[PDB]
């Protein structure tokens, strides 16, 4: 009876705070397993348990360095264990989970994971394998363009010691092939997914502090109702300040309109800019509709509690916990009907 | 720690003089790819028990008088 | 004839021993205790009692293992890690798990791996525990489930007059608050602690503090998932607890309606669980009380015509030890 | 330059002087004292309180009928009728009301028929007697009213917070219960009392008193009469206490909206009156406060979209008395 | 300008600070506090005292690893084992000792043994090691001692109306009971402890407990080897307490010229430690207050000729905290 979620990344495996709004949006918090391995990329929460995918990989660390495959290429990873426990954690019996540990590299003994409330697969092949595609019950993938991902290198992964700033470079130019064919087609998969782009309203600085994000749902999934801004299948453009929400530079620009996603129909939510308070964080959760929220002002709650947290007031977070509440909305839908047919 | 991403970045460099287009340096660029995110989790999780480490200490210790938190 | 051990030997550990010793017909033979204090301090902390007096019985050790109360022998097991109890050698068939930290499947279950057939938990289960108080819930237990969980003393005084409120009434969002004793947790003067409110001082402060009472009521009653929330006054008495719960009801109704409402549930389907007192009464009064609720019949009033505020009294203690003998009652009462 | 005595050297009486003290460019001159305790004794605990500590002041008796304190002579009588009470001779223009006992106006008006000129009170009025609070009410002050008063400790707290949620949110029905520290009122051990309750031991009971503070807001604030109920609960502690207030306002708001528009207005119109704690903290920190409230951030909490629930702080004895000077402050300024 | 830091962020290492901080000028520099604390927990201890009250400074956090107080920063390390202590790296002259678990010359010695140059123990010390009371014991210190023990709260205070008792009547015997305040030794509620007396509720009742204070002012004063001895009981007070010594005289005399010998001996002598109060105080008058003793004049009786009976109040954590801020000062100007 649990509930399989498939989200794709590319930075980390739960290095993305987006893992953080979600376990909190659905549970008190999520934390390792108490003992076992130090290493183990799994997370435990009262209601959800985070999978890694990088765990499900044929070859350690010293076996891919005797090969051309890189991380994101498929034959490193071997999809034919991964649905079959899947598949086993879908229908509620224990499995074995091999741990790729990030500092070793090498395979370590399979740690053993009961069924949970909820599953989240974080990885970067949820939507990659046919056959796993199935089990989602819901997909997620978000987008960072290389010209904001290549800031974020900088700005967060330049302090190492060894890097230099074009050295850099070089590491993104060598993964975007690879990336490029096997990662980003996934797009059209997804149920909901997030897009990440340098503002246009600062001359263009690419720090990465303001950026714009444009949020883009498959309408017709059940037990899923997309956010709109005013009215649903028309065109708006709005900005927020004026006369009676006064805010500072940069501002913020809304943009809600119907699109066609590789010959998918979708609806788009458009933030650009930052929130600089409270005021105007509620004066826009406020007016957005279909927030599957229990109460007034939950979204803002929510961020505000993570509001240390990078990226927490800046869009990014904003639409990770309006996806987050989605989920929910989702999996108290899904389970009530499939509580009348059990 | 950092160390060890300075010896894999040193060598990933050395491989690609070898090869401008090739798969050994996606290879090598891979790993320290993966390293750099490595040492990223390996510094968050040093500052944040810095600030608290009392957490960390009532981990394996919750009967001391530090560490007690009974509700009601 | 239930062999029932006693893991935390506490405020609550104590208790239960003193409680089950007074009882009369119960179907638990108590035969293990394990304080960390060792012999000497377990035979003599029964004994004598701050706040509940003199055990009028002969507490006497018996040997560097074991005590004698009244003739019973008690056996007492110092071990920090439950795992190598030898609970599987004296056969004990409950546990009660009185210590505070193992509140998780995952540690409780160190119990069962020593040979324990059941577990009760005195504190609210942390995670996917199966919790029952008595009173409310009480007959959805089966046998099935290893490790069960006791909810918290603020519960087992809330579930018992929200049910009566909600069913009679119809609540449909209410606050709550709680004036609660000091607890151990607390620092007796100033130093530190993970909360930096619990770490000032308890005899002379009012500390506020988080607690997942009225979160945790929402798993005995279904019907009260996200209609409820409350905070905690921790105020320099050592016994006595005071809840006050002001509700939003669907029915529209005034004060006294409201205190007879909780008479008749007294005498039908709550007797020996929830009491309505009428007499102008403070916190001493209701030590050693086994009601895990005691309503105060002049201070409830209700405001506009359906915000409903009821105040109660409860032994934070001796009231909650009580249900804990109750729930191992019902649990002996279904056993196989 | 305004002659203002004192009558009743209580904790408000004692907790006046010193608020006073500290004042600079205060236009009362404290010339007389009525307590029927005697010279010996008020200079004495002038000096040391045990709630306050010493007075960093020199306070030594002048003659025997009078004390000094700081150089300052101030004459001190002692006199239970206060119409034999010499306000004639010493010409006196206030006189502060802090024995508690007299509060109807035939009671308290005995300083007129003594010769005072305007009598303001400490405790809430019976009767038809203006009741004012410092940031609510008191810019309604006319000054043709010869005998006022200053609300009580709860009410004086109430009111500003209260007076912001009306304003910005709007509210239909509230209640509240005020965790109090104990007062002298109590009795230290049982013994016999008029209110049963009281008559218990202040030292170790959870006292729960009925209030009219809740009911005197209405005075304060019009368009609230009839909305508000509180009782009280008094706790064993000497000085500070907390009320927490429960309100069902019409616009649906959430938490921390509720502390931006607290935060926000104790800024704007509310400075020296309300202050917003985000630490956690606990009673002590706020000894000697002198805002009239200081909500506490963490612990505010709404259910529902419109049902509020805000927690506050107030030191009853000194906080309260720092009003009551800012208060004859105010008649002082526009005294004509 | 000499460089001290802390072991133990309690009552007594807190007081320590405070107390440092009211000096107008001192030779100390305090750069590091070693506490199961963190630096919001340490910092918001420090502030907040539900004893002293608020600390009239501007205590915030600098980083994850100090605190800023009126301007200046210390670094707040946190490691319970002291072997493995950062005292080399920041350049630590003494150690104050305020944890009580190393009260011994094995334990106390891990700060030496980690790059301290000398320790001062808080407690009465274990075996053979040197004992200082200031005002009594202050002069017999020599720069030779590594590690030196500032007697226990009670006996900063009997040690001082003592001296000038036995130098001017002569002490033949005599007993002791103070009645002590509540400390962190014992229990909130009836718990676990080693101590059965200690174990019970400390805020409902009277703890009787054994004391040494009664022998250990031998170690300062060596004329009364073996003629004092006493105990004491703990009452739910939080911080003041007081003391009550009854001794045999030797020389005849009557009341009044055992509080004219205090009086004398306070102004000239003793100036700083030893006070006389004639007016009818209670407990909490007493707070802060810098005298290690302050006689009540008005108690003092006397049976017979040569039986005295004295009373004298002190503040347990300010009181014996400034006897460790002075005595530290004595370490410092003879460095
Ligand atoms: N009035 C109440 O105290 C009350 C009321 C309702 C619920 N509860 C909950 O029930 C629990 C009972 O707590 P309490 O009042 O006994 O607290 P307590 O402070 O009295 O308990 C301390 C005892 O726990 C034992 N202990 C600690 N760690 C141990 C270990 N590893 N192994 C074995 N024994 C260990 C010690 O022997 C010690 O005597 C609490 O966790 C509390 O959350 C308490
Ligand atoms: N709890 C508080 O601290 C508090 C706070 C705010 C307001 N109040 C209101 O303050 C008033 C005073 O409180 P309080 O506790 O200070 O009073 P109190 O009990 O301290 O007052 C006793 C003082 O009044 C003197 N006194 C009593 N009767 C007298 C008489 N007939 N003539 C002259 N002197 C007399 C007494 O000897 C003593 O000096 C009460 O009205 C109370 O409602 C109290
Ligand atoms: N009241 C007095 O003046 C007095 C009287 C007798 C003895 N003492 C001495 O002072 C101590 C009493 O201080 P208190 O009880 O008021 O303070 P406390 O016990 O309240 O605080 C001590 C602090 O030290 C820390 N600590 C404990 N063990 C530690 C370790 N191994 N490493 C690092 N930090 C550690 C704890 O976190 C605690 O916060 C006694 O044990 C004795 O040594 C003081």
């Amino acid at each position: 009876e649990t509930i399989v979620i498939g989200l794709a990344a590319d930075s980390g495996c739960g290095k993305s705070t987006f893992m953080r709004r979600l376990t909190s949006v659905f549970g008190g918090a999520a934390k390792p397993p108490k003992g076992g391995n130090p290493d183990s990329n799994t997370l435990i929460s009262d209601t959800t348990t985070v999978i890694c995918l990088d765990d499900y990989h044929s070859l350690d660390r010293y076996g891919r360095k005797e090969q051309k495959v890189t991380a994101l290429d498929p034959r490193a990873n071997d999809f034919d264990l991964m649905y079959e426990q899947v598949k086993a954690l879908k229908n509620g019996i224990a499995v074995e989970k091999p741990i790729y540990n990030h500092v070793t590299g090498l395979l370590d003994p399979p740690e053993l994971i009961q069924p949970p409330k909820i599953l989240v697969i974080e990885g970067l092949h949820p939507m990659f394998d046919e056959r796993v595609r199935d089990l989602l019950d819901f997909s997620i993938y978000l987008d960072i363009s290389n010209e904001v991902k290549f800031a974020w290198k900088i700005q967060r992964d330049m302090a190492e010691r060894g890097h230099s700033l074009e050295s850099i470079k070089a590491s993104i130019e060598a993964r975007k092939p690879d990336f490029d064919a096997f990662i980003d087609p996934q797009k059209q998969y997804a149920d909901a997914v997030i897009e990440v782009l340098p503002t246009t309203l600062i001359p263009d600085d690419n720090e990465g502090k303001v950026l714009r994000v444009r949020l883009i749902m498959k309408e017709g999934v059940k037990y899923f109702s997309p956010v709109y801004l005013f009215d649903e299948g028309s065109t708006i453009s709005w900005i927020p300040c004026g006369r009676k929400l006064t805010c500072s530079y940069p501002g913020i620009k809304f943009n809600y309109e119907p699109d066609s996603y590789f010959d998918h129909e979708v609806s788009v939510l458009e933030m650009d800019g930052q929130f600089d308070r409270l005021d105007e964080l509620i004066y826009v959760e406020s007016h957005l509709s279909n927030l599957s929220t229990k109460f007034y002002g939950e979204v803002t709650q929510q961020m505000l509690k993570h509001a240390d947290f990078p990226g927490s007031n800046n869009g990014t977070g904003l639409f990770q916990t309006i996806v987050g509440l989605k989920i929910r909305d989702l999996y108290e839908q899904l389970i009530a009907n499939k509580a009348t047919a059990r | 720690i950092s160390d060890v991403v300075e010896k894999s970045i040193k060598e990933a460099q050395e491989t690609c003089a070898g090869d401008p287009v090739s798969g050994e340096c996606v290879a090598a660029w891979d790993e320290v790819e993966e390293l750099s995110a490595a040492a990223s989790h390996a510094r968050d999780k040093k500052k944040a028990d810095g600030s608290d480490p009392l957490e960390e200490y009532c981990k394996d210790n919750p009967e001391t008088n530090e560490c007690r938190t009974y509700d009601n | 004839k239930l062999k029932v051990a006693i893991n935390g030997f506490g405020r609550i550990g104590r208790n239960f021993l003193r409680c089950w010793h007074g009882r009369k017909d119960s179907p638990l033979d108590i035969i293990a205790i394990n304080d960390t204090g060792g012999v000497k301090q377990a035979s003599h902390l029964l004994k004598y009692d701050s706040t509940l007096g003199i055990f009028d019985a002969d507490v006497k050790p018996s040997g560097e293992t074991a005590i004698s109360v009244d003739g019973k022998i008690i056996q007492v097991v110092s071990n920090r890690n439950p795992s190598l109890l030898p609970w599987k050698e004296l056969g004990i068939d409950i546990v009660i798990e009185g210590t505070g930290v193992f509140v998780d499947r995952e540690g409780a279950g160190k119990h069962i791996e020593a040979g324990a057939k059941k577990v009760i938990i005195t504190a609210p289960g942390k995670g996917d525990i199966p919790t029952y108080v008595v009173g409310v819930n009480a007959d959805a237990y089966s046998h099935d489930e290893p490790i069960i969980s006791n909810a918290s003393c603020t519960t087992n005084c809330l579930a018992p007059f929200v049910k009566v409120l909600d069913q009679k009434f119809g609540i449909i969002k209410g606050t709550m608050t709680t004036t609660h004793s000091y607890t151990g947790d607390q620092r007796l003067l100033d130093a530190s602690h993970r909360d930096l409110r619990r770490a000032r001082a308890a005899a002379l402060n009012i500390v506020p503090t988080s607690t997942g009472a009225a979160k945790a009521v929402a798993l005995v009653l279904p019907n009260l998932k996200g209609k409820l929330n409350g905070i905690a006054l921790r105020v320099p008495t050592p016994n006595v607890s005071v809840v006050d719960l002001v509700v939003q009801v669907s029915k529209k109704t005034f004060a006294e309606e409201v205190n007879a409402a909780f008479r008749d549930s007294a005498e039908k389907e709550l007797k020996g669980i929830l009491d309505v007192c009428d007499e102008p009464l403070v916190s001493v009064d209701f030590r050693c009380s086994d009601f895990s609720t005691t309503i105060d019949s002049s201070l409830t009033m209700v405001m506009g015509d359906d915000m409903v505020k009821v105040i109660a009294w409860y032994d934070n203690e001796w009231g909650y030890s009580q249900r804990v003998v109750d729930l191992a009652d019902i649990v002996a009462n279904n056993w196989k």
